[PDB]
């Protein structure tokens, strides 16, 4: 709940609470009754949907690929990463290290592509959806031995069924994920400088179970990546400028701000 | 993963240019390592463990590995003219990455 | 010498020196081909995330 | 073993959540977290500078 | 696996002095070393093994 | 005073001393003992000699050349044709018994090696040829050394066990066998190893003739060396004494 | 939960810990503050996930196999064995003994088989999973009196549901599964040798109920094995070399070890 | 008849549990059971080796 | 289930020729026994309990069981010319297994 | 059981062992400790390491020949460019110290010597010619053996030191040296030594660069002898530890 304003009325004294010295870097704790005269209004409003966890809950699509049921791409292969996005990325970056555990969700979608095939009556489509943990076997055609599934964790969806849903606990080897690293991987200084270099969460595979029918399919899969249990350290300013790739915090110099008519100007 | 994806190394004529196209794999990267190199096409392939000439007339024998899976890939093209864009693009099934390097005579 | 008994052995002699390295490795229990098919590294091989020491002993 | 806590209403009621999944990182999200501490990133100063007496000496 | 942000380090053995040995006696002696797990190791993240292959059924 | 080294094994009828012997290995930390009635399965009252069976056993000698890979012996199979433990075994269906291993292999200061004895549960062993099993006789050994060959074996239509000793013919690592309980003759402090092996099958009681639960396998890790004028035939000596031997099922002999 | 790590300062004494006899096979129970200087750290790491029943309680399909709903193949037999994969079955080898619990559940993908008969409206295909104890009779034809069940434990699925998972008890004679078995069937040593001889758990037969429409369908059902409540006796070394057959423990003759360049490399 | 257990959690919770079907083979797998004995295996000597005294006397 | 599945069995001409396909049942095989034998094609075959010539020309009158369904379905082909490799394939309907001969001289 | 022979030292993150060893002599009976404020002098508050520079430093091997006269170490100047203990007396001008040394040389069984291993405190050493004293390099050697000379040194017009064995270039009898803590490398039993030297200065502490408190002597009182066969290259290598460093006087770093 906020803290609510105090009555007062009018004063005289040596005491200043507005005259102060922003040089120090204390943000001056001034109320408005300290430079006028106010009422006691009782504030019953909530800071509940500021909270960090509120803020960053939502589901939100980090990055679809599509894979067709025939032809050169039978799978899709997508490195876990939450740099692929605008909105989610953006959202995150505010805190230089963050602490969360995950759900993601798949909402995938199929579509008969164009094709002149005839008799093209398609059985429902089933789908699979892999993660391999790094450093685990990867597929190289849609129906090697490592789709079989060993060990790591896979969903079997079959389309028209409510959209996939597992959870996933925190994964990193350090003690947060690091949304901002300042440093190198190699000692020597020299490789990949930034956030790629300390973050691997694994890589995501999708394919389809079963060809589906004679006509091509093509299968579109969105990911939804919503932080919970979110812990947060270091505030940072949000990013100004527009993003140009997702391994890198490389920009393209902007306006401050949107300029307006004059120094006096309402507008 | 490759280091400094976009170059432009300019030398002389007459003396051996190293292109550099050195790559850092991810954890999460394990699969058959492809190294291809294009010019504007393919110049060299390196597809099990071997490395193959590609009939490429413009450079025969002028382009060889200048080191290899441990994180090299570069290359040093002798007795230059040759003047484009050489595409590196080393390959892994959850990332494939290209450098795109400009020579100059 | 990965196709004989010889792969276990790590070989020592009398030479007229000192300082010589013996051997080397980098310590990658999971990754390293030295660590790879070891008992320890084996079962790692099962897993993504690892931590701890490591009992490493001469004979 | 469910657990009941107070629903968000307006101002000026109870709601029941039990855990299925033993994991534990299944479990709703934690919304209900409403503590803040401004001093951390406002008023960082180490001596205490009281807004009414003047800030510089 | 392998990994720059995670190196774990460098293992080696190097002569302190000689092995001598007396006369009638080898002087190419072998080592072996063993490898183990102290009782604060741990492992997380399952996965599949690399190590294993298969085409079809057998 | 007190020393850690020396040692002396007494059953039945015959005893054994080791001056030079490193600490006895008890199996999986169980010493064998007799089938509790908690967990029996045949109901006919077992015969138990205890002393006719229980005596230690001492097999045929092999040589520990500069160039022998190894050496396996089924442990029922190799006691099938020896004493009581022998004539039981043929009489009886069921047998459940314990095993006493001691391998013995003496060398001078001089000389050098190791070995790896370990006995090894279930060693089902490969086929040179994928498709077919091996044979008995090729697969066990009566008294026999059953020695690894360190070439890989010829894959041909026939039934000859893979011995490739860096495989141990189970297609596993020869070095992660340690798992296993496992005592090795260093040359250089101990002579003599000695594992007690409690009796380790997922039924109560099972055929000897049928299976073979447990497989003695000496691997030489270290090869012997000597400089010339020291003994050149120094041989490895295997005394396996049963333990806790319990019998059913009383049949006319054979199998 | 794991074990931590208890302070040492500077130490010279007779008592030598890093000193020993490994002929003993007796692994050192050296803790690192033994052989240097080391702080007390408390390490709140668990060896949760490293759990026999963790480590093999993910589903891992073992065989899949396709039968059409016109034609030769009308009906798909399987005998049960985990030994046709090889994740799982490399998975369970780690132990000579294993007494686990098994929760089947089936995967089933239809897919329309190019033809040319036309107006192919096919209605939603219903399967038959039937598993026949050993000893039980076993259908020939897809339409045999077997296929009305009489007592064998059958799932009836019609397409586009959750996929069917049936929970099996223990199934064994003996009081544990023999993962290895180093016998023979007879007595007088002639025959079968290894797991093959011990092991039969009973048969698996799918069918389609109905044809489903004109045109030809073809079945995909993919088993998936995943031990729960298990219990393993007597670890043994994983399996080196790759398999070769289901049925035996033959194997090709391979290297210890992937080698390196010199004995003092570090790659 | 329900059977309350504390979740998986992090370092530094409770979820309730139902058995519906009565044959007992069909109850979820048995995860949190964090009991181990490397005696058996490492150090299964016979007779007790302490590290700081010397191994072979 | 058949007895060593690969076999080289060599022998001069003149003598019988005994051929082993001894098989052993698994409890879940209970189905009707299909023995049939094929050279490299279908020289004899077994079901609904009879023996078929199959009207083979090379080996007509000279292949012949030795013994059955009790295990064994062996082969002594007399007065041998017959070089190739025979199939025997005991058929059971949850597991089908077939042994080769390679057959010299 | 329990053997006087084995020890182990652990120091820092390095810690050595040695299998057949004579009781460490504790330098003068005084283990080695801070600079105790009854006595201290420096007002400066003194940068204790205790794990960056009390470890086990191993220093260059030197080969025992049947001619070798002996060998001499100057402590703080043998150790003035190994790792931080070398950066930190770089820059610090005050630096008190006590010693762990420690010196090995194995050989057979066949093998014959003697080593008489004795830190000197203040060896001050003379030159050749009498009225000219030593230079640095010649005195002083960094991780070098600084060898000792049988013969007499030829004076002349020179800075040579005198390394005559005979009389230690400290013009006394080197019998006598045995006042020093000192212990013995006999071959026939113990192959290694160890001295817990004490910080033994006049000052409560001292500039490590200007003065060198202790110097390892290591002179060989009977020649290796060896029948042809066993090893001829046999060396000495010398582990030295400081302990309870304390440094005072941080300037810029240079002398």
């Amino acid at each position: 709940r906020v803290a609510d304003t105090v009555g007062t009325g009018p004063t005289n004294s040596e005491a200043i609470p507005a005259l102060t010295a922003a040089e120090t870097g204390h943000t001056s704790q001034v109320v408005p009754g300290d430079t006028m005269q106010t009422r006691h209004v009782k504030n019953y409003h909530s800071r509940s949907e500021s909270t960090v966890e509120n803020f960053l809950c939502r589901s939100a699509c980090v990055y679809f690929t599509e894979y067709k049921n025939s032809g050169s791409k039978r799978y899709a292969e997508w490195v876990v990463t939450t740099r692929q996005a605008a909105q989610l990325r953006r959202k995150l970056e505010f805190f230089t290290y963050i602490r969360f555990d995950l759900e993601l969700t798949f909402v995938i979608t199929s579509t008969q592509q164009p094709s002149t095939t005839q008799n093209q009556d398609a059985q429902i489509l089933t789908h699979q959806i892999m993660y391999v943990p790094p450093g685990g076997p990867v597929p190289d055609k849609v129906d090697s031995y490592v789709w079989q599934t060993s060990t790591n964790p896979s969903v079997f969806w079959t389309e028209g069924n409510a959209p996939p849903r597992m959870s996933i606990p925190f994964l990193s080897i350090g003690n947060a994920y690091s949304n901002f690293y300042d440093g190198w991987s190699d000692f020597s200084r020299d490789g990949v400088y930034g956030i790629n270099t300390l973050n691997s969460m694994g890589t995501l595979y999708a394919r389809h179970v079963n060809t589906g029918g004679t006509g091509p399919i093509k299968s579109t899969i969105r990911i939804y990546f919503k932080p919970k249990h979110v812990k947060a350290w270091i505030p940072r300013p949000p990013r100004l400028c527009q993003y140009e790739k997702a391994k890198n915090v490389n920009f393209q110099p902007s306006g401050v701000t949107t300029t307006r008519q004059s120094i006096t100007a309402m507008t | 993963s490759i280091t400094t994806p976009e170059e432009m190394i300019e030398k002389a004529k007459g003396e051996t240019a190293y292109l550099p196209c050195k790559f850092t794999l991810s954890p999460e990267d394990q699969g058959p390592l492809d190294i291809e190199w294009l010019i504007s096409q393919v110049i060299i392939l390196y597809s099990g463990d071997k490395i193959y000439d590609d009939y490429y007339p413009d450079l025969k024998g002028r382009v060889h590995f200048t080191s290899l899976k441990s994180g090299d890939a570069s290359i040093n093209v002798t007795n230059l003219q040759d003047i484009g864009t050489y595409q590196c693009k080393v390959k892994k099934a959850p990332g494939v990455a290209n450098k795109k390097i400009h020579l100059v005579v | 010498k990965v196709n004989s008994m010889e792969a276990y052995q790590i070989p020592v002699r009398s030479n007229e020196g000192s300082g010589t390295q013996v051997f080397g490795f980098p310590l990658q229990p999971g990754y390293s081909s030295v660590f790879s098919r070891t008992l320890l590294g084996e079962i790692l091989n099962y897993y993504t995330h690892w931590s701890g020491s490591i009992k490493l002993t001469f004979m | 073993g469910a657990q009941v806590s107070t629903q968000k209403t307006g101002a000026h009621i109870h709601y029941t959540n039990i855990n299925y999944y033993k994991d534990a990182a299944s479990n709703s999200a934690t919304r209900q977290d409403f503590a803040q501490d401004p001093g951390k990133f406002t008023e960082p100063v180490k001596d205490i500078m009281i807004k009414s007496l003047p800030a510089l000496n | 696996a392998s990994d720059e942000c995670t190196a774990g380090g460098f293992i080696t053995c190097w002569y302190q002095t000689n092995i001598v040995v007396p006369a009638d006696a080898q002087s190419s002696c072998y080592i072996m070393c063993f490898v183990s797990a102290c009782n604060d190791f741990s492992v997380r993240l399952l996965k599949d093994t690399p190590f294993i292959s298969q085409e079809n059924f057998f | 005073g007190y020393s850690d080294r020396v040692r002396s094994i007494t059953l039945g009828n015959s005893t054994i001393t080791t001056q030079e012997c490193a600490n006895v290995v008890v199996g999986y930390g169980v010493w064998p003992d007799y089938l509790k009635d908690n967990e029996a399965t045949a109901e006919d009252q077992p015969t138990q000699p205890d002393v006719a069976t229980c005596r230690f056993y001492t097999l045929d000698s092999v040589q520990w050349q500069k160039t022998s890979p190894g050496w396996w012996w089924k442990l029922p199979d190799a006691l099938s044709n020896l004493g009581l433990f022998g004539q039981n075994m043929q009489y009886h269906y069921l047998g459940r018994t314990g095993y006493t291993i001691h391998v013995q292999c003496n060398a001078s200061k001089f000389h050098q090696g190791c070995l790896l004895v370990v006995c090894v549960p279930e060693a089902e062993m490969g086929c040179a040829t994928l498709d077919n099993t091996p044979s008995s006789a090729e697969l066990l050994g009566g008294d026999a050394a059953k020695e690894f060959a360190g070439e890989p074996i010829a894959s041909g239509s026939n039934k000859l066990v893979q011995r490739v000793v860096y495989n141990a013919g189970m297609g596993i690592g020869v070095g992660n066998l340690t798992i296993f309980p496992h005592q090795w003759i260093n040359l250089r402090t101990n002579n003599s190893a000695t594992i007690v092996m409690p009796y380790t099958n997922s039924v109560p009681m099972d055929n000897m003739f049928r299976h073979n639960n447990v497989t003695l396998m000496v691997i030489p890790f270290v090869p012997l060396d000597y400089c010339p004028g020291s003994t050149t035939y120094v041989p490895i000596t295997v005394t396996i004494a049963p333990m806790n031997a319990e019998y059913n099922g009383l049949r006319l002999a054979g199998h």
